């Protein structure tokens, strides 16, 4: 019941 | 280990927070399971003035 959070960043080299 | 590791899950993550650029998950539940001890931090700057 929260609102609703930034996107997610994947990484990798 | 220690940048390289779910703050939810507790065992690896390949995702970052793009708000916060500090919390990384695995997967998009993850973020969301902790996003309720995550989003106190989440954002910087505490809630104190204005
Ligand atoms: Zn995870
Ligand atoms: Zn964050």
């Amino acid at each position: 019941t929260i609102s609703n959070p930034p996107p997610l960043i994947s990484s990798a080299k | 280990d220690s940048s390289e590791s779910c703050w939810n899950c507790g065992r690896k993550a390949s995702e970052t927070c793009s708000g916060c650029n500090t919390a990384r998950y695995c997967g998009s539940f993850c973020q969301h399971k902790d996003w309720e001890k995550h989003h106190h931090i989440c954002g910087q700057t505490l809630q104190a003035q204005q």
